[PDB]
This record gives structure tokens, C-alpha cells and sequence, in this order.
């Protein structure tokens, strides 16, 4: 009848997670979420000099470190009244944006390629599900091989690009309150362009076609999946110096309808998470974080953030389809020839093709093309040997909110200063959106919900559910902190 | 070709993006000549109870003669369910459980990244999870086996890929045995490998003579002028940074803004205000 499975860990993720699924009549019928590990960085900062929180910040995640950096000084730059100049704004897009490419190049390939490309006869790539349902050409799974070895340099190539004006990748150095630590020259901006013009060759020669490729021998992929069909956007890359318009525009889709974000309506429900009871459904101005690892069923340490009571999910999906822009011309060239559709903007697809596992994948890659435009646009704004940094003084009382996208989804951090030392700072992450477990009315989080309806008709071989797990590109280090 | 089993705790993810960041010319034929990677959640095709299974046959197939890496602390408060690695037969396997039944069976183990070699940020003022450095737990524990720790935050995968080459040369010359004797007498009190982390940045700093001058930059703008007033902890940093550099040579903290001490047992705590003299 029901068949219960726990897949700990799920791999080729972020960090620790443990996924609980009932399956009856060959579908997903129950979802259970559990982040299994727990540091605590919003108590580790309470009492230092705010200026270390864009530091220690950036080991909550290894693989988005540039996404809380940016955060962090956005808060910080709130609370101090520091005024970034117009060239260090730009450089930060520089820093940041290299990742983007790094971290979804990084997610299709080395996380999720494996679970669609059989890799060869070495570990860590075997052994595995004796039924993987791994269904490509020959010629198509050494493509995938290829280009997942290629890969490799290319996101190195990305994170050199971070460095850069970055200092070193993992965890810049070169952002702070006030800018960014170093003045781009020509010399360097050479040196970003160099590498900037291999990584775009190979995202618009090998990557987006290969998700349209390998999705058009998986086109069940796009009926499944689905959950909720609510997305949120908070906005993110700053494109003038008055805080109006955006890269990424905000906004909250949901039950067919748009309408603005206002992060007043964001509070985080913690029945069903290891955290005091009494701590419950705070808005992250007011937020708390109490550890209760005994508490009686709970079964996760990431919160369940609701929008205005909404169970929402965060990502390059959702950022496409609240902005909806034009699909680049690979795309639009993939979905005539392998898909029989003729489309111009993101929801030309239509909602339930969109939010499904393998429509998750398409969006990832044609965020990647979307963002070497923006690039293109920051290396021709740029100024070498224009200053990039103000150096304020820290404040005795302030507070500050930086709201940005992660590569991942919607980040923002909340900053409280008291006695020129962190009073509070409160983290609602992209995979705290995504990954998160019940709330205290019984819904279910975004992936939770999304994994409902999943084919899983071979209990021995249940491959569909990491792989709808893995299309939201979980990080349980930023979902859990 | 020995296993690896590759374990993470209290860790980030980013000692694995770091490693995955080299252009060490032995790093590929390290994965597939030298060692067989059995085990790391983050890249391997399986998952669940069945990748745990076969690092468990791995593991005793193999007794003895496997190498665990081990990326983040360990967290010994609440009997160890701050970290929960896996599941199977039922039974959630925590950081604590998993070093208790692997530590014993490893010919060596490396603890990579500041997190697991001296507790690192989880373990910081503020932190309520017991989180432990690795040779620390280990003998708690009275584990024996052999830990060289490789820190940093992330480590350069140059220190990474570095100390496994040193290692296979020192037991291609002597034997398992002869072989891990060999590699102490290159491992400072803090059991890291002096050939990455015997100098001090500020003795081998460029901007050594301004610091002597008295030239201080006033602003992370000016490349001009000694860093130590912004915050520069390289007086009391041991790394080879100021000579390889970061991402195949492109930056390093100094040059880029300020070292943070990322390297040593005290940090962060011991290096903050990162900001401050
Ligand atoms: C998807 C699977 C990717 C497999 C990549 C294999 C890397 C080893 C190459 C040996 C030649
Ligand atoms: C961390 C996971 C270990 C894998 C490191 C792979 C580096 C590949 C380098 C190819 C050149
Ligand atoms: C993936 C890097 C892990 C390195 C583990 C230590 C290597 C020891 C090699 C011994 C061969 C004889
Ligand atoms: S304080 Fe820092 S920047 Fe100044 S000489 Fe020493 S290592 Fe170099
Ligand atoms: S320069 Fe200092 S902070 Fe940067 S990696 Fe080296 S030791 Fe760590
Ligand atoms: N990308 C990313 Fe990290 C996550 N989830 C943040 O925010
Ligand atoms: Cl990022
Ligand atoms: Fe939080
Ligand atoms: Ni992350």
C-alpha cells in the first residue's frame, strides 16, 4: 500500500539533507524535509564590530559566499549611512555576477548532470541505482561527459573572474561597507573580460543547449514537479545609484496573480523546526534564534518562512517568471526544433511547464545567458581608476536591511546595532525558502509541496526523487545557518 | 588505489569548491590513479542508505589502509544531533557516530579547513553547539589514528593537493609506517605542514617596508601603504599566500583588502575586530 523512504543524505546537493517520502500507487503522496546540521551564525555575531559580519557571514556557504558578502554590506551600508560610490556599486556587480555564472554552471554539470549522464566506471561515479533511468545516446551521454570535464575549467575560470577585484574565491575579501576594497584598472579589467569571453562561448555553444538536449529526452520531466506554483523575487543587482530599478525586478506570484513584496509580510514559523517554541511566526526585525534540538515533532532545522501566510519558492525560476524576459535565441531555436514551441517570453511556456523539475533546469540555464548580458552592460559601465569605496564610521545605534538574489533565490539580512556592536542580525536565505519544513498551520514548504506527485513507480529504484529535490539546487548550509 | 571517504561535519562546502578550484598539475591523476574517492556527498551518483552502505563495504574491505577527509567540526553538544550526516537500518549516524566508527580504521586522517582542524568559526564566542576540532574529538575519544591538519578558510587547494603529493612521496619512499613518521617531522605544533604554512606573511610581505616607514593606507583603496592599520593580521599569520596567491595568481587578501589570520588556530575570535589594529 504505502511505502515509506528515506533518502539520508541526499547527495550532489549543498550540505545535509534528509528527504522522507511516502509513495502509494506508484506516486509521491507525502514530503518530509529535514536540514540536518546546525551552526548558529545569527547568535556567533551578536556582540562584534558590525564591519565582521560581510566576513563571517560568508562561511555560512562555501558555494554562495559572494550572495551573503553582498547582503551583508547592504545592511551594513543601511546602518551606517555609507554612500557606495557610483564605480564601486558597478565593481560589486563584477564580483557577484562571476558567480552567478560559477554556481549554476557548477549546479547543472557537477550536481545535477549524473542524474540524466551515466559517468564512467570510476568512483565517485558508481556505483549507483542499478535502475537509473539514464536514457541518452551514446553520442549525447559523451557530450554530457565532455562537457561536464570542460566544465571543471569553466567554473575555475568564473571563480578567477570572482578574484579578480574579489581578493580570493571562497570568501572575498573585497567587498566591505562602503564599496569594494579595490579600484578596478585596465590591466585587470582585460583580465576579466579575457576569461569573461570564455565562459560566455561556453554557456551559449555548450550549456543551454545541452539542458534543452538532454530535456528533450525527458519530456515527462516537464508534467511533475509543480507544488504550489508561487514564486517570490526580492530584487537584486542595482542598476543606477538611487535604489529604483533593477536587474531582477521584485515581485510575488501566486494563485494565477501578481503583486508587489513588501518583506513586512515575511515572518517564520518554527513548529516543526528545532527552535523554541515560544519564537514562533517573528518577522526578522523582531526575529529569534533559540535552539531546541529535543523539541517534540519537529524534524528540521531550517525555519518555515510564509509570505503573508504563503508557502512560496525562490530561484532562477521564480526570478524568470516574475520578470518574464525575452528567452534568448538558443532557447527560442531548442523549443522549435526538439519541442514543437514557438516562444518569445519566459511564460510563453505556461505555468505548468515552467514550474516542473525539468522546466527548474531551463529556467537555471537561461538566467546564465541572461546575466552574460548584464556583465557585457557592467564592463562597458565600469571606470578604471574611479574610486569604489567610502570608509564611515561605525555607529553607536542603527539598523540596516540588505535584500539581494542569490544564485539560489531571495537572500536578505537584518542588521541591529547597539553600543557599536551587533545587537541582532537575523539571515532569511534562498534555500530557507525552498527547503524549509511545515509551518505551524500544517502546509508544506516549497520542495515539500513540489515533491508531491512524483512518479516513483520502482521502490528499489527511486531516482525521481533526488532529482526533484536537485532542480531547486538546494544549500542546506544557507538554508540552516 | 587506498579509498577516500570524504566527511563533512560543521562545514560550508567550500574546502571541496575550493579543492575543485586547483591547477595543481597531480590532481587529476591524484582522483584517478592514486586514491579512489568513494565517498563525498556533494559529487558522488549515489545517495542515501546505499551510499552509506558502501563506504561501510568500502570500509572494511579496505581497514586499515583508507583515508578520511574530513571538512567542518564536530559538534558534541545534545549527543551529537547538531550534525546528522546520513541514515541507515533506521539509525541517523551523527558527525560524532561517524568519526567513532570510521577514526579507528583509517590509515590517516586529514582535516581540511580551519573548521575542522581548530574548531573555526562553529566554534566561536556566540556558539552553542560543542563544536570541536577533529584530533581534539579524536582523542576524547582515545582515538589514535594519525590527523595532519591542513587549515584556512578555505585552505588554498594548493595546501590541499600539496600535502597529499608530500604524503605519497614520504610512503613511496618508506612504507605506510615509515611513511606517516616521515611527514611529522614536517608538521608544526599546530599539526600543519610547514612547506605551506613555516613562513609569516608579514615577514615576507611587499608592503613590509612601508609598515617599517610608518606609511599607512587610509582607505582599502590605497595600494600604496601597509594594510595594518585597515586590520591586516599578517604579523601573526603563518601562509604562503604572499608568494602562490589565490585562483591560479589573479589576487590575495593583502593586496585585494586585508588578511584575516584565516589560517590560524585563534580565528576568528583571536582576529577580530578584522577591522581594527
Ligand atoms: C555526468 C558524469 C560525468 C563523468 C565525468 C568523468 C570524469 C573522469 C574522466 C576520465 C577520462
Ligand atoms: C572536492 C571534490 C574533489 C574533486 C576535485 C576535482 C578537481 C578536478 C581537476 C581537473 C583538472
Ligand atoms: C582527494 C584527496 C584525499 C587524499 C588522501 C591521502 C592520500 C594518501 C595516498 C597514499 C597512497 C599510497
Ligand atoms: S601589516 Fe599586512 S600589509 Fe602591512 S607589511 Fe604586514 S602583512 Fe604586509
Ligand atoms: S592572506 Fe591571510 S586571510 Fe588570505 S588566505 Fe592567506 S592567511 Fe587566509
Ligand atoms: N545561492 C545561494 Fe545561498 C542559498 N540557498 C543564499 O542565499
Ligand atoms: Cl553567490
Ligand atoms: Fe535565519
Ligand atoms: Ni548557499
Amino acid at each position: 500500500g504505502r511505502t515509506t523512504i528515506a533518502i539520508d543524505p541526499v547527495t550532489r546537493i549543498e550540505g545535509h539533507l534528509k528527504a522522507e517520502v511516502v509513495v502509494e500507487n506508484g506516486k509521491v503522496v507525502d514530503a518530509r524535509l529535514s536540514g540536518g546540521m546546525y551552526r548558529g551564525f545569527e547568535t556567533i555575531l551578536r556582540g562584534r564590530d558590525p564591519r565582521d559580519a560581510s566576513q563571517i557571514v560568508q562561511r555560512i556557504c562555501g558555494v554562495c559566499p559572494t550572495a551573503h558578502s553582498t547582503a551583508s554590506v547592504l545592511a551594513l551600508d543601511e546602518a551606517f549611512g555609507a554612500k557606495v560610490p557610483n564605480n564601486g556599486r558597478i565593481t560589486r556587480n563584477l564580483i557577484f555576477g562571476a558567480n552567478y555564472l560559477q554556481s549554476h554552471i557548477l549546479h547543472f554539470y557537477h550536481l545535477s548532470a549524473q542524474d540524466f549522464v551515466q559517468g564512467p566506471d570510476t568512483a565517485p561515479f558508481v556505483p549507483r541505482f542499478p535502475k537509473s533511468d539514464l536514457r541518452l545516446s551514446k553520442e549525447l551521454n559523451k557530450a554530457g561527459v565532455d562537457q561536464y570535464i570542460e566544465a571543471l575549467e569553466v567554473r575555475r575560470i568564473c571563480h578567477e573572474m570572482v578574484a579578480l577585484f574579489g581578493g580570493r574565491m571562497p570568501h572575498v575579501q573585497g567587498q566591505v561597507v562602503g564599496g569594494a576594497t579595490e579600484i578596478p584598472t585596465k590591466e585587470k579589467l582585460v583580465e576579466y573580460a579575457a576569461r569573461f569571453k570564455k565562459v560566455r562561448d561556453f554557456v551559449e555553444q555548450k550549456y543551454v543547449p545541452v539542458v534543452y538536449t538532454i530535456g528533450s529526452k525527458y519530456k515527462d520531466m516537464f508534467k511533475v514537479g509543480q507544488g504550489f506554483k508561487a514564486a517570490l523575487c526580492v530584487g537584486a543587482f542595482p542598476l543606477d545609484n538611487s535604489g529604483k530599478k533593477h536587474l531582477f525586478m521584485p515581485g510575488v506570484y501566486a494563485k494565477g496573480k501578481d503583486m508587489p513584496f513588501d518583506p513586512s509580510k515575511i515572518k517564520e514559523y518554527v513548529k516543526y523546526s528545532w527552535f523554541a517554541e515560544e519564537t514562533t511566526g517573528l518577522n526578522y526585525k523582531e526575529g529569534k534564534t533559540i535552539p531546541a534540538p529535543d523539541k517534540a515533532g519537529a524534524y528540521s532545522f531550517v525555519k518555515a518562512p510564509r509570505y503573508d501566510g504563503l508557502s512560496l519558492e525562490v530561484g532562477p525560476l521564480a526570478r524568470m517568471w516574475v520578470n518574464n524576459p525575452e528567452l534568448s535565441p538558443v532557447g527560442k531555436k531548442l523549443l522549435k526544433d526538439l519541442f514543437g514551441i514557438s516562444a518569445k517570453k519566459f511564460r510563453d511556456l505556461g505555468e505548468e511547464a515552467a514550474f516542473s523539475l525539468m522546466g527548474r533546469h531551463v529556467a537555471r540555464a537561461e538566467e546564465t545567458y541572461y546575466m552574460l548580458g548584464a556583465i557585457e552592460g557592467w564592463l562597458k559601465e565600469i571606470k578604471a581608476g574611479e574610486d569604489t569605496v567610502v570608509m564611515p564610521a561605525v555607529p553607536a545605534s542603527a539598523e540596516g536591511t540588505g535584500f539581494t538574489e542569490a544564485p539560489r533565490g531571495s537572500l536578505l539580512h537584518y542588521v541591529k546595532v547597539k553600543d557599536s556592536k551587533i545587537d541582532n542580525y537575523q539571515i532569511v536565505s534562498a534555500s530557507l525558502w525552498n527547503c524549509n519544513p511545515r509551518d505551524d498551520m500544517g502546509q508544506r514548504g516549497a520542495v515539500e509541496e513540489a515533491l508531491i506527485g512524483i512518479p516513483v513507480d520502482d521502490i528499489q529504484n527511486p531516482v525521481n526523487v533526488a532529482r526533484l529535490i536537485r532542480a531547486f539546487d538546494p544549500x542546506l548550509g544557507c538554508a540552516v545557518h | 588505489r587506498p579509498p577516500v571517504f570524504w566527511l563533512q561535519g560543521q562545514g560550508c562546502t567550500g574546502c571541496s569548491v575550493t579543492l575543485l578550484n586547483s591547477v595543481h598539475p597531480s590532481i587529476a591523476d591524484v582522483l584517478l590513479k592514486v586514491i579512489s574517492l568513494e565517498f563525498h556527498p556533494t559529487v558522488m551518483a549515489w545517495e542515501g542508505e546505499h551510499a552509506i552502505e558502501h563506504m561501510r563495504k568500502v570500509a572494511e574491505k579496505f581497514k586499515g589502509k583508507f583515508f578520511l577527509v574530513i571538512e567542518g567540526s564536530v559538534p558534541v553538544e545534545a549527543d551529537g544531533k547538531y550534525c546528522i550526516i546520513g541514515e541507515a537500518n533506521h539509525h541517523e549516524i551523527s558527525m560524532v557516530d561517524a568519526l567513532k566508527e570510521f577514526g579507528p580504521n583509517a590509515a590517516a586522517v586529514l582535516a581540511v579547513g580551519t573548521c575542522a582542524a581548530y574548531g573555526g568559526i562553529p566554534a566561536a564566542e556566540g556558539s552553542e553547539t560543542g563544536a570541536t576540532a577533529v584530533s581534539k574529538f579524536l582523542g576524547d575519544n582515545g582515538i589514535k589514528t594519525p590527523v595532519v591538519n591542513i587549515p584556512g578558510c578555505p585552505p588554498h587547494p594548493d595546501w590541499i593537493v600539496g600535502t597529499v603529493v608530500l604524503a605519497l612521496d614520504a610512503i613511496k619512499k618508506n612504507g605506510l609506517e615509515g611513511g606517516l613518521a616521515e611527514v611529522v617531522k614536517v608538521l608544526d605544533s599546530d599539526g600543519r605542514p610547514t612547506p605551506f604554512f613555516g613562513r609569516n606573511i608579514h615577514e615576507n610581505c611587499p608592503y613590509l617596508d612601508k609598515y617599517d616607514e610608518g606609511v599607512m593606507s587610509a582607505t582599502f583603496t590605497d595600494k600604496v601603504g601597509c594594510r595594518y592599520d585597515l586590520g591586516c593580521k599578517g604579523p601573526m599569520t603563518m601562509a604562503d599566500c604572499f608568494e602562490r596567491k589565490w585562483n591560479g595568481g589573479v589576487n590575495w587578501c593583502v593586496q585585494n583588502a586585508v588578511c584575516i589570520g584565516c589560517v590560524e588556530p585563534d580565528f576568528p575570535d583571536g582576529k577580530s575586530p578584522f577591522y581594527q589594529a
